């Protein structure tokens, strides 16, 4: 599976680009597609969703009559259209797969980016914004919410990513205690509602980076400022 | 050359049996010791009824 | 030689009903005389899952006990989440021809099979967001009636070729053939312990197999018609068998006899369908007459109907932690019942 | 309420819905058809695992399939019609054809499914009733006393003692249909040459008939 | 002189006001949709609207009501009356094309081409129902609705005619039944009414005797029409 993301450049402020999300290897039309930006200095922010089929459109309140998300489903293309462009939209774009049902791991395949340059809501913060690390050693994130992510069906729509120094983040835990496909077995979760730990078990090299709790209860989905873990 | 049909019968004819009343006690021993694990011989409570 | 041959056979099938005449001491209903009745079981609907277009001849219940494959006679297998009567695949068939499902008890594979003589398997829990088929199981010369899945990498098959067969879907080999049967297997139920199985055929008779060693190890042979419906005791001890002559019988292994008789004076369509309950005292039969009859176990008593369907129930489970039970019909809509 | 994944999962069942509905009215349009007859019948040149042929004569569309019958008859109890194909030619073997005819007839699951019935290789028949090696009234007692009816609508083209035994033939399965079935369903005979390729439009005609009687007794006519 | 009528006609209705409900629960609950089956439904809720308003209507007779009341409610009750006699008709329709041509009947139709044509006849009846019992254009709706009993007319001849030239048909003993009883039934019972309706103020023969027989008239015997139509079209099978 690959998406490749195509667009994006040195742009003056209040023009318009046209961004683009070839995808290839998988069913295009079954997947909702989403986009996230990465501040150059910040970190993951939610910018728009289009559903399998076109069905729904969801926008953030930061881009909302400046953006135009569409999907063409014959040449398998996301499209993201830029109207009136501000200097607090300059990020790296990354497009977003997710399938929804029982079983499913939405925010699974993320992929690469788009340096674009311009020349209330469930806010959880993850406390430990600095924690260091020594190889061997079990760290514990911990990640705490607004209003509680317990839904009435059982289900905590909590989820973890992981972000390596210079790549697309990457899939850990979904709805609170499922590891994902590919993560080794020593990553944990646990937590109750508005209270989450993220367990590693021997945390060796090539799990370094920054970890992200989102909530998927409702819209606007809202991540966290991260943790890295150094040495 | 039908020693098959003859020879199966064989084995299983020679085999340990048990009294059917045992057999019926065991099967009464099990559906009782259970009679207040399951779902649908008594009403189900509206608590852990998912449907 | 041949009269040598049928003498002994004849000696020998004298010797094992005097045996179990000699064990025939006290009937189930002699001692089960004294117990309290359960009363009458009224159980209605609760979920109407629709969106087949054809008759539906199988269902399957998952381990989780929320999620049920179906196929329907139109060529397109359905899971469903039953708690929201939402449909979470639909995979289209090659054959339209199906008569058996078997959702893996890990759950990321499903089976089908039919008249097209050929056990697909399907993997659901794949990446590239489509369910594709894992192998294709060639090697019988018959319809396959009924497919369960031992493990991830195991599947017993029966086929109208009067055979059993187990196989290994990594390899595609078959590890075993169940040779000995006469007419044409039409019904598989797996022991709990997923050691021993039983199938029953058209000539009014079940066999209990050793799934390892690979020999028949008891033969029973109560019945007078067809063998549709099969389904072990949840102890593992006990089987009940449906007929085609509207008779149920509750045959046990340690004795190699019948115990319970469930047949009425007014009723006279078969048998299509055998479920049991988690503790073991409700017998669901699923008939022709359109309905459900929910038999006591232990007193082969009648406690209720369910009484729901307008043409004949092909398909009958029961959840394993036993919440709901699923009946499937010819109209082309499956209901939860609890 | 329901969260955002149970909304995305609605709608998911919704697409598939969809698609299921779509299936469903691109199937509706085919007749469907189940090919009979035992063998020294002559079933692969009837119409010029199931092995299924698929025909269209005037726009619509046919799939006729040949299992290569006793328990798997229920499977096709929604089929629009059964072709049966009998060899006349053969005088030993057409009792086991109509043994054969009269189990699928009287059968629980087929009680309302039609017959379309095939006599192939009549040229054959009528080259062994000129030539008189055998006698059809050897194996058959009861030839002596039929006669040819006043309505012997066969051309003109053909002997008398081959239109005899033609219609013969068919009454020994008419006789079978026209006895005990309480008018649910009825069986039309033709012949055939198996050189003859105006060989679906037959088919197709009476799947009109058959068509037209379903929706006559449906919608009350009756 | 009129109260005997208007007790009959009270009676039947509630009669058939009663039949017309049990097939509107047996075609919403029990069974399931054909292509006969909507307009069947629809044909009995419309007996069922127009029956109730003949339940409304049997008791205000003897009271001394308000007459502009009484038109008003004459006219609200001409109203499914249109629906009724369209639909009777579209019927009919339908089945001569289903025994005209039934393979298109049956592989090629589009599904929701009942809805179409019958909330196309629902919305048609007030347009052209509006010109009413006065409520000089009257002449309309007596070109709508002798066209409405032709098209009855020839799809019972159609009908009548494809099945004489068969074969062998078993039926023709009840098909004749049928098709003569809806036919007749329509046309003896099922027309006055509306007919009527256009001819209450275009003739001027006597007001007087006008309203006692010929109203009266037309109403039981469109009661009978309404309390009778479910029961042909539905209880025999
Ligand atoms: C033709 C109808 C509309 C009519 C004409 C003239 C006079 C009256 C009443 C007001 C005395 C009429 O209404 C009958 O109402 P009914 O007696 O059936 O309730």
């Amino acid at each position: 599976v690959q998406l490749v993301e195509s667009g994006g450049g040195l742009v003056q402020p209040g023009g318009s680009r046209k961004l683009s999300c070839s995808a290839s290897g998988f069913a295009f039309s079954s997947f909702g597609m989403h986009w996230v930006r990465q501040a150059p200095e910040k970190g993951l922010e939610w910018v728009a969703y289009i559903s399998s089929g076109s069905g729904t459109i969801y926008y953030a309140d930061t881009v909302k009559g400046r953006f135009t998300i569409s999907r063409d489903d014959p040449k398998n293309t996301l499209f993201l259209q830029m109207t009136s462009l501000r200097s607090e939209d300059t990020a790296m774009y990354y497009c977003v797969r997710s399938i929804y049902y029982y079983g499913s791991s939405p925010f699974d395949f993320w992929g690469q980016g788009t340096t674009l340059t311009v020349s209330s809501d469930i806010v959880m913060t993850q406390a430990t914004s600095s924690v260091p690390v020594t190889p061997g050693e079990s760290v514990s994130i911990s990640c705490r919410s607004s209003k509680s992510l317990l839904h009435s069906n059982g289900n905590t729509y909590l989820y973890w990513f992981l972000q390596r120094p210079g790549q697309s983040p990457q899939l850990l835990i979904y709805r609170m205690s499922n590891l994902a496909s590919g993560v080794p077995d020593r990553f944990s979760g646990s937590g109750s509602g508005t209270a989450f730990t993220l367990t590693i078990s021997r945390l060796e090299a090539e799990d370094v980076g920054v970890y992200y709790c989102m909530q998927h209860l409702e819209y606007p989905l809202t991540f966290g400022a991260g943790t890295k873990l150094e040495l | 050359q039908a020693r098959k049909l003859v020879e199966q019968l064989k084995m299983e004819a020679n085999i340990d049996r048990i009294k059917v009343s045992k057999a019926a006690a065991d099967l009464m021993a099990y559906c009782e010791a259970h009679a207040k694990e399951d779902p649908l011989l008594t009403p189900v409570p509206a608590s852990e009824n998912p449907f | 030689e041949l009269d040598q041959l049928r003498q002994e056979a004849e000696q020998l099938k004298n010797q094992i009903r005097d045996a179990r005449k000699a064990c025939a001491d006290a009937t189930l209903s002699q001692i089960t005389n004294n117990i309290d009745p359960v009363g009458r079981i009224q159980m209605r609907t609760r979920r109407t899952l629709r969106g087949h277009l054809a008759k539906i001849y199988a269902m399957h219940w998952g381990t989780d006990s929320r999620l049920l494959v179906s196929a329907s006679q139109d060529g397109k297998l359905i899971i469903w989440d039953s708690y929201t009567t939402n449909k979470v695949h639909a995979i289209p068939l090659r054959s339209s021809w199906v008569m058996t499902c078997a959702y893996a008890p890990s759950g990321n594979y499903v089976a089908c099979g039919g008249l097209d003589n050929i056990c697909s398997i399907y993997n659901l829990k794949t990446r590239e967001g489509n369910v594709r088929v894992s192998r294709e199981l060639a090697g019988h010369t018959g319809y396959l009636s009924c497919c369960r899945f031992l493990d991830d990498n195991q599947i017993v098959t029966s086929s109208g070729d009067t055979t059993c067969a187990l196989w290994d879907i990594e390899t595609g080999q078959q590890t075993t053939t169940f040779t000995g049967h006469t007419g044409d297997v039409m019904s598989l139920s797996l022991a709990p312990d997923t050691r021993l199985f039983v199938s029953g055929a058209c000539d009014a008779s079940a066999k209990l197999w050793d799934v390892r060693e690979g020999m028949c190890r008891q033969t029973f042979t109560g019945h007078e018609s067809d063998i549709n419906a099969i389904c072990f005791f949840p102890n593992g001890n006990a089987f009940a068998t449906g007929s085609d002559d509207a008779t149920c019988r509750l045959f046990d292994l340690r004795a190699d006899q019948e115990l319970m008789t469930y047949s009425h004076d007014n009723i006279i369509c078969g048998i299509t369908s055998v479920s049991f309950s988690k503790s073991g005292r409700l017998l669901l039969a699923g008939y022709d007459d359109f309905n459900c009859n929910v038999w006591d176990a232990l007193k082969a008593d009648r406690a209720g109907v369910l009484a729901g369907h307008d043409n004949r129930v092909s398909c009958l489970g029961v959840t394993d932690d036993g919440m709901a039970v699923a009946t499937g019909s010819w109209d082309s809509f499956l209901k939860i019942w609890n | 309420t329901v969260s955002a994944e149970d909304k995305a999962a609605a709608e998911r069942s919704k697409m598939i819905d969809k698609n299921l509905r779509e299936d469903g009215e691109k199937a509706r349009r085919t007749l469907r058809l189940l090919l009979l007859g035992a063998d020294n019948s002559g079933k692969s040149t009837i119409v010029k695992g199931i092995f299924e042929t698929k025909f269209q004569v005037d726009k619509v569309n046919f799939h006729m399939f040949d299992v290569g019958r006793r328990k798997w008859i229920q499977c096709f109890n929604d089929v629009t019609a059964i072709i049966f194909v009998v060899d006349s030619s053969d005088y030993n073997r057409l009792q086991e054809a109509l043994n054969d005819f009269k189990s699928i007839w009287n059968n629980r699951w087929l009680r309302t499914i039609s017959v379309i019935l095939f006599l192939n290789k009549q040229d054959l028949l009528a080259e062994k009733v000129l030539a008189g090696k055998s006698k059809i009234e050897d194996y058959f007692p009861e030839f002596a006393r039929y006669t040819t009816p006043e309505d012997a609508t066969p051309e003109p083209g053909e002997d008398p003692r081959v239109t005899r035994a033609k219609y013969f033939i068919r009454k020994e399965f008419v006789d079978i249909s026209t006895a005990s079935g309480d008018g649910r369903h009825i069986c039309y005979p033709h012949f055939t040459c198996a050189v003859d390729t105006e060989n679906a439009r037959r088919i197709f005609n009476d799947c009109k008939d058959i068509i037209l009687q379903m929706n006559l007794r449906e919608y009350n006519l009756v | 002189q009129t109260l005997s009528f208007t007790v009959l006609t009270c009676i039947i209705s509630l009669v058939g006001l009663t039949g017309n409900a049990v097939v509107l629960w047996l075609l919403g609950y029990r069974m399931r949709r054909n292509a006969v089956s909507i307009y069947i439904l629809n044909l009995a809720a419309a007996d069922f609207l127009f029956l109730s308003f003949q339940i409304i209507r049997s008791p205000l007779r003897l009271i001394n009501i308000s007459h502009l009341i009484r038109k008003i409610l004459v006219s609200v009750m001409t109203f499914p009356y249109f629906t009724g006699l369209s639909m009777l008709s579209a019927i009919s329709t339908e089945r001569c094309l289903s025994v005209l041509w039934p393979i298109w009947y049956r592989c090629r139709r589009p599904t929701h081409l009942s809805a179409v044509v019958c909330v196309l006849l629902w919305g048609l009846s007030l347009l052209f129902s509006m010109l009413e019992w006065r409520f000089t254009s009257d002449f309309i709706p007596v070109a709508w609705l002798i066209f409405l009993c032709v098209v009855l007319c020839v799809s019972s001849l159609v009908l009548l005619v494809r099945i004489l030239c068969g074969s062998r048909k078993m039926p023709l003993t009840r098909l004749y039944v049928t098709i003569l009883l809806t036919v007749l039934v329509f046309l003896l019972c099922g027309l006055p009414f509306g007919i009527l309706g256009a001819l209450i103020y275009r003739m001027h023969l006597n007001l007087e005797v006008l309203y006692c027989h010929v109203y009266l008239v037309c109403m039981s015997l469109s009661s009978l029409n309404s309390s009778a139509n479910p029961i042909i079209y539905f209880f025999v099978g």
